[PDB]
């Protein structure tokens, strides 16, 4: 017996067991959807300071593998899932989910109602909680770290994420056959993309490689002059934790950016600054949009696209500038997915159109950025 | 786009009568097809030669046809219709066979008519085995190593090829209908030539082995704005080479990385483009190495499922609803998702927060001669389903919820035999239906995860669980009921552990774990199905019950409730027939403003479509399931009468329990199904009853048999011993004692008492003898050659009957005339399954009547009370399933084989039973060459047979003493040697293609073993033949008529009615 519980602001408790490290662990909750892909969802950076709740009851059955990870370490502060499988069983699979977890010094909770907590952030929205796994939990005590929780709720978290140097990036997507293959060579890509780490996905690099572009990651509190002294085909926004504060560094130089001619293209909270820095506004959601089943529409072309969600904070649409003209909505709840600078070459997309996990449907969004590109080179 | 304008009426092409490997999933899908496009205002004709359909209900439609499904006569009815277009993918198999028949006789053409949901070339891209594989290749998937063939020396040549073993699959065909696995040459050229047979286009494929790979399945829904989603991903448990269908399964997939998820996704997505599927839905197949995740592509199916249905059930997405409004012009993106209130659209992909399993469910004790082992063509006659928290949970609910008698786990070797290791080895390595139980056994028995993986190919990510549950089942022996603490008893339910098994294992009583469950307030709690991983609320009450904290239960108040039990899986003689009851009683009650919950896990049907009802438990119909919703729900009454023998099985318990069951009484069915009970009341109501004697000994059955008089029916398998000598015989190989009936006909009674009057909802002749059981005879509404003088003597004594048992609701009552003397069979006091049919074709529907009868309305207060004898005639036929089990002696008798039925309408009665006759699928034609090979006590009647058949045309061949009787009275057939006579023999002339119809009655068990040759003959050659007499005669009435002549649909037919 290995006692584990979770404990929420509310006060609602959740007794099961111990799948992870020894100790404990407070963020703010979330619940995620996606039946596959809980390894690349827990090496999301997006994820810090976060607490990940997963729908899919078996979580863990095939494994884990270098090659599903997303960065360089488990951004999650802790896992809550229903059951843990007996074993992994899979080819790809290199050590089992607990191990990992262990490995990663996560604090993981297991066989608890995973669907009552999920209504519960449903209906309630989002809130913090807190997990302790060891001899003899205290509740009261895990009660309490919830409530002292500063939350996310004005937190600059990129800052924690992003990179402390920069660094180059030539690397391409996996293949069945091939796995992750070997790093090209400057010389093989045409373009020269730089892209802003608020805490990067490494599949949204991956598959920039695989349209051609050679990368430059900077840290995220890089100065747009900086920048603009290395010549670059393209600028890009990656994910990351959190929403910016109108306040801050990036929007400022994204704002420069913005007065050039040079390409400009965001995903998920480089949507969310893209947006800021041209005068719209964003908003904290209930409990946002996480999971890999989410129908988009892309208004332009009326069709529909399977997405993988991440986020928590989103764009208003009724305070966009004239400037900003809307490409993409949810068809879940209608909320803002995509945007378009009407005078500029810059757009976002507010899913996560590397997927990783994640349907391939939106993966288009990065050509409509190549296309760009050229044609600024043509320029 | 919005719907479609240039479209008004619209055919839809109905599945016909169940089948293995096509079942009642064609009536959930047909019935959602007819419900969606009423919706949208168009106007519905349909076609189905099944009158237990819910499709077929007059006010599910505008014109209604239970006609023969042959491309005649369904140009009879587009003739007369003029649908603008043709909705072919709502009927499995036979409706594109139908679909692309008429498109190929210029039908479609003839009539403008235009082919909806699917076209024609889409069809054939998919049905067309090579055109298949050519598509794969063009879009880069990869596919097993194959070959065409369209004739024995091409098929020689591929197996030449690929090797052995090789995997043979005919196009045009579904549910492995024709094909096999071949292990040698001789298995080869037999499932060879029997597919290049059944192939609509004569056509298969053979492919190189992949037995053992993992097995997926898909559910893909495609609209015209090309927008795709996924609606559900299946795994199998069972590996490549045993038959989705005849496989456990369960939804979503579990053992691929997201990384092989999506590939597979995205070929799925591929594989619909290249067919051409642009409006609907499609089920695509894969195999996947899992030593490397190399995938293949198996096939694709340009319809609605057995698997749609399944997924359906499964996730809360009503595939073919949507599908069918795909069909006229809608996109995803314009319609809303049912269950979570219409909130959300139907564009997206469904995320359960689950795990479901699929058991199918087998009748091999009723086909001895028949090989038991699980390969590619499907065997299984029916299906379960369940939901869990975990696949554990999920697995053991549907085990108990399978109707075989397992309360999960059951043991089939001793543990101390010395031999169980060898027959669990042999049931692991060549699978049958008891492969799972077996699985738990090997684990019992010593053997690892590793050995039981070799031998099984079944992924350990599934076998370390059911080992952990016999491990669990060993501690719960060790400690019995007295270490059945309440931490453990939650945990123990958790894993899905049934009382039932529990008890066993402990040593005590069912009702003793649950009374302890009670003590610990160990309750389940119930959680909704809503499509999304509840990230969506949901208005909709589709539960399934599990052992976690929070309940969604969520009961009201409010109503009176009234609860309907489902049959559970279907099975031999437990069909579609008691479902559609089920449904029945569900819609009236509601409809008169009851609060009905059903309570069923039967994937495939109506009953567990959540809009048939306002409550759906999706459980196993069990005492101990059923009690906890009672528990909750504290109903108004229970309906046990009409889901067949699972339910009513329970009643009695249900009671005691304190159930309020309502209608006919437990006790009072008990009084008619219990012999003695029964034998006791036929006295006192001074019936009559054929002699009979309950024998324990051998010496005693001899001459108590003598007292009885021969022949005699022997029911414990059911069997007519003819003499003394055939007594022992029996015995030996071997209890009432009955006298058999000979040459008498068989009848029945379908009726409604209310405790104040008796309501006759139909007298049935039986074309075959008593003898031949009841769910194997076609019958006739109304009575075809019975005097009205004797029917009325019938109708007296279901009335005292009636009364007399207390009947309250449906009843049935089973009748043998003979010599002008009414002799009773059996009485049923619940629905039985030719309800449906004399609902049909009466125009009353029974059990919507026999319902509300049950809830308090009598029959005078609704207003049926006068007996419906309809003015034209109405016949039901059966199918088969001998086809699929050609070790079996295809012979009727007095045990049921059958699995659906078909109906058949007349001005005269050679009219209905030629409708039936041809919707039966029966290959009879109006001339050739007939075989005559009669038992004795038939000989003296064939003449005149023989003298019909003359007289339409027929060339006659008779085997020696029939050649004699024939030649006395004049008729000289040309006469045919017995295989030990000579050459050439019957089986040579059969093999042949000499007759197109055989007659061949036969009496007595060797004189049966003996004649086994020409029925598996004449069946694998598809001659027409009847094995009785009566058959024959009805057959010969037949050939008078003219089945595509004239149709009608059931709205005019009920129209008729005054
Ligand atoms: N190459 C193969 N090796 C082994 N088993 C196979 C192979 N191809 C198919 N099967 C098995 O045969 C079954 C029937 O094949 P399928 O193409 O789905 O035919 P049907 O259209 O009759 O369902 C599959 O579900 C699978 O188990
Ligand atoms: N005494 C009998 N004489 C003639 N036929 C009989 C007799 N008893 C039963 N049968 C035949 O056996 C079939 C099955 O018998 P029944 O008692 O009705 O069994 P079940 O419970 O399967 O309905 C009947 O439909 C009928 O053809
Ligand atoms: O090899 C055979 C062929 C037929 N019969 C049976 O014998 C009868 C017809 O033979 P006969 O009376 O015309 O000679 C039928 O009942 C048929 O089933 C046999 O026993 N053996
Ligand atoms: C599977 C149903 N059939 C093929 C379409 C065979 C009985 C109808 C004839
Ligand atoms: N109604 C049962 C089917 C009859 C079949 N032709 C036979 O005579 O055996
Ligand atoms: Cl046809
Ligand atoms: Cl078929
Ligand atoms: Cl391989
Ligand atoms: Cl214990
Ligand atoms: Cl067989
Ligand atoms: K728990
Ligand atoms: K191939
Ligand atoms: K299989
Ligand atoms: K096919
Ligand atoms: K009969
Ligand atoms: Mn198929
Ligand atoms: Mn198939
Ligand atoms: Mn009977």
């Amino acid at each position: 017996i290995k006692s584990a519980l979770l404990v929420l602001e509310d006060g609602t408790q959740f007794h099961g067991r111990a799948i992870g490290a020894t100790g404990s662990a407070v963020g703010e909750v979330v619940f995620n959807t996606s039946m596959t892909g809980y390894q690349e969802i827990l090496t999301d950076p997006s994820y810090s300071r976060q607490i990940v709740t997963l729908t899919y009851p078996h979580i863990g059955n095939v494994g884990t593998n270098d090659a599903d990870e997303e960065s360089s370490q488990v951004h999650a502060q802790g896992l809550v899932i229903r059951d843990l499988p007996l074993i992994a069983s899979n080819f790809r699979n290199t050590e089992d989910l607990s191990s990992y977890l262990k490995r990663h010094n996560i604090v993981a909770i297991a066989d608890i109602d995973t669907r009552k907590l999920t209504r519960l952030l449903r209906e309630k929205g989002a809130q913090n909680g807190c997990i302790i796994a060891g001899d003899n939990p205290d509740a009261a005590l895990a009660l309490e770290k919830a409530r002292a929780f500063p939350g996310l709720n004005g937190m600059d978290l990129a800052k924690e994420v992003t990179t402390a140097e920069a660094y180059s990036w030539t690397q391409g997507s996996w293949t069945l056959t091939g796995g992750l293959p070997e790093a090209k060579k400057e010389d093989e890509l045409p373009f020269h993309v730089v892209a802003y780490d608020f805490g990067a996905k490494r599949n949204i690099l991956r598959m920039l490689v695989d349209r051609g572009c050679r990368l430059t990651i900077v840290p995220a509190q890089t100065s747009a002059e900086d920048v603009l002294k290395m010549n670059p085909d393209g600028i890009f926004l990656s994910n990351g934790p959190g929403d910016p504060a109108p306040d801050d560094y990036a929007i400022t130089a994204i704002q420069k950016f913005l007065e050039t001619d040079i390409p400009v293209f965001g995903i998920c909270l480089g949507h969310q600054l893209l947006a800021l820095a041209s005068g719209a506004k964003t908003v904290k959601m209930k409990f946002g949009h996480h999971g890999g089943n989410h129908p988009v529409k892309d208004v332009e072309k009326n069709v529909v696209m399977i997405t993988a969600q991440n986020h928590g904070f989103a764009v208003d649409e009724a305070t966009l500038p004239a400037n900003l003209r809307v490409t993409h909505k949810s068809l879940f709840d209608g909320t803002l997915q995509g945007i378009h600078r009407t005078d500029k070459p810059a757009f976002s997309f507010q899913g996560h159109p590397e997927a990783s996990p994640g349907p391939h449907d939106a993966a288009p969004l990065f050509d409509h950025f190549i296309e760009l590109i050229e044609q600024y080179r043509k320029t | 786009m919005p719907k479609r304008t240039d479209i008004k009426s619209i055919l839809i092409l109905g599945a016909g009568p169940i089948v293995i490997g096509q079942a009642c999933e064609f009536d959930y899908s047909g019935a959602q097809a007819c419900k969606a496009l009423r919706e949208e205002g168009y106007r519905v004709i349909l076609v189905n030669s099944n009158p237990a359909t819910i499709m077929t209900d007059p006010e599910m439609a505008d014109a209604t046809y239970i006609e023969p499904i042959h491309w005649e006569v369904v140009r009879k009815i587009i003739e007369k219709e003029r649908p603008d277009a043709v909705l072919p993918t709502m009927g499995g198999q036979t409706a594109l066979n139908c679909a692309l028949e008429l498109e190929r006789q210029g039908v479609l053409e003839e009539f403008g008519v235009t082919m909806i949901g699917a076209t024609a070339d889409a069809i054939d891209k998919a049905e067309d085995r090579r055109r298949f594989d050519v598509a794969m290749k063009k879009i880069g998937l990869e596919t097993a190593r194959s070959g065409i063939a369209h004739t024995m020396e091409e098929a020689l040549a591929v197996a030449a090829d690929v090797g052995f073993p090789c995997i043979i699959r005919p196009s045009f065909t579904m549910g492995g209908s024709g094909g096999g696995i071949a292990y040698n040459r001789e298995e080869f050229e037999e499932i060879c030539a029997r597919g290049l047979d059944l192939s609509p286009t004569k056509e298969l494929l053979i492919d190189e082995s992949l037995i053992g790979w993992k097995e997926y399945e898909m559910e893909v829904v495609r609209d015209k704005n090309d927008n795709c989603i996924i609606v559900c991903s299946i795994e199998n448990f069972d590996a490549m080479g045993i038959h989705t269908g005849d496989s456990i399964t369960v939804a979503p997939a579990q053992t691929l990385t997201d990384k092989e998820y999506q590939i597979m996704r995205n070929a799925s997505m591929a594989v619909l483009r290249e067919i051409g599927v642009e409006t609907g839905g499609s089920n695509v197949q894969f195999a996947v190495n899992p030593k490397n995740g190399r995938l293949i592509v198996i096939e694709m199916n340009p319809r609605v499922s057995r698997s749609s249905a399944l997924a359906s059930k499964a996730t809360g997405f009503p595939i073919a609803k949507v599908a069918a409004k795909l069909a006229v012009g809608y996109t995803l993106d314009e319609l809303m998702n049912d269950i979570t209130g219409g909130r959300t659209p139907a564009s997206f992909e469904p995320s359960i927060d689950y795990v479901v399993t699929k058991i199918p469910r087998f009748n091999f004790e009723k086909f001895a001669g028949a090989n038991d082992r699980l390969t590619t063509q499907m065997k299984s006659v029916g299906e379960v389903m369940a939901i869990g928290r975990t696949q554990q949970e999920s697995l053991q609910k549907a085990l108990r919820g399978l109707e075989v008698g397992a309360t999960g786990f059951d043991p089939k070797v001793s543990l101390d035999d010395p031999e169980a290791l060898t027959k669990i080895r042999r049931e692991l390595k060549d699978a049958g239906a008891d492969r799972i139980w077996y699985i738990a056994d090997a684990f019992r028995a010593g053997l690892s995860v590793d050995g039981v993986f070799n031998l099984t190919n079944i992924d350990r990510w599934f076998l370390v669980q059911i080992e952990e549950l016999v491990r669990l089942e060993e501690k719960v022996a060790e400690v019995g009921i007295t270490g059945l603490n309440a931490d453990f008893l939650r945990q123990l339910k958790r894993k899905g552990f049934a009382d039932a098994r529990l008890a066993k294992l402990a040593g005590v009583r069912e009702a003793e774990i649950r009374k302890l469950r009670d003590q610990y307030d160990l309750h389940p709690v119930y959680k909704r199905v809503d499509t999304c991983a509840a990230e969506f609320a949901t208005d909709t009450a589709y539960m399934y019950s599990t052992y976690e904290e929070e309940c969604e239960a969520n009961p009201s108040t409010d109503r009176e409730k009234i609860m309907v039990l489902g049959g559970g899986p279907n099975r031999i003689g437990q069909g579609i027939e008691f479902d559609y009851c089920c449904v029945h009683a569900s819609l009236a009650l509601r409809e008169d403003g009851y609060e009905t919950i059903m309570v069923n896990c039967n994937p495939e049907t109506v009953s567990t479509d959540y809009d048939t009802s306002d409550r759906l438990y999706f459980e196993p119909v069990t005492l101990e399931d059923v009690l906890e919703i009672v528990r909750i729900e504290k109903p108004k009454g229970v309906i046990v009468q009409y889901g067949g023998q699972t339910p009513l099985k329970l009643a009695r318990a249900l009671e005691a329990a304190g159930v309020p069951v309502i209608g006919t009484s437990p006790d009072a069915i008990d009084r008619a199904e219990d012999r003695e009970r029964f034998q006791h009341a036929v006295e006192r109501l001074k019936l009559k009853q054929p002699a009979n004697a309950t024998v324990t000994a051998i010496e005693m059955a001899v001459e108590k048999a003598k007292e009885i008089g021969y022949p005699l029916v022997v029911r414990p398998a059911m069997e007519i011993v003819y003499d003394e000598a055939d007594l022992r015989r029996y015995f030996q190989t071997a209890v009432l004692l009955d006298h058999f009936l000979d040459d008498a006909v068989e009848v029945d009674v379908d009726a409604i008492c209310d405790g104040e009057m008796v309501l006759i909802g139909g007298i049935m002749e039986h074309i075959e003898q008593a003898g031949v059981h009841s769910g194997d005879s076609a019958c006739s509404l109304p009575a075809y050659t019975l005097s009205q003088e004797i029917q009325d003597v019938m109708r007296q004594q279901v009335q005292k009957l009636a009364f007399e048992l207390q009947v309250r609701g449906l009843m049935n009552v089973q009748f043998a005339v003979k010599n002008n003397e009414v002799y009773l069979i059996e009485v049923n006091p619940r629905a039985a399954r030719t309800v449906p049919f004399v609902s049909k074709a009466t125009g009353v529907p029974l059990a919507k009547v026999a319902a509300r009868v049950m809830a308090g309305k009598s029959l005078a207060e609704q207003g049926v009370t006068k007996e419906v004898i309809p003015p034209y005639y109405s016949v039901k036929e059966v199918v088969l399933p001998f086809n699929k089990f050609p070790g079996v002696d295809p012979l009727l008798g007095p045990e049921m084989r059958s699995t659906g039925e078909v109906m058949g309408v007349g001005r005269t009665f050679a009219e209905a039973f030629a409708k039936a006759q041809l919707g039966s699928n029966s290959t009879m034609k109006k001339h050739g060459r007939a075989l005559l090979s009669v038992r004795e006590g038939d000989k003296e009647r064939v003449v005149d047979l023989a003298a019909k058949l003359l007289k339409q045309g027929f060339e006659l061949d008779a085997t020696h003493g029939t050649a004699i009787v024939l030649g006395e009275a004049g008729i000289n057939p040309r006469l045919v040697n017995k295989v030990h006579e000579g050459r050439p023999h019957i089986q040579d002339r059969i093999k042949n293609g000499e007759y197109t119809y055989i007659i061949n009655t036969t009496s007595g068990r060797r004189a049966i073993e003996d004649s086994r040759v020409i029925r598996r003959s004449a069946l694998q050659y598809k001659v027409h033949y009847d094995t009785t007499l009566n058959g024959g005669f009805a057959t010969a009435m037949a050939l008078n008529a003219d089945a595509t002549e004239k149709v009608i649909s059931v709205q005019e037919m009920h129209a008729q009615i005054k």
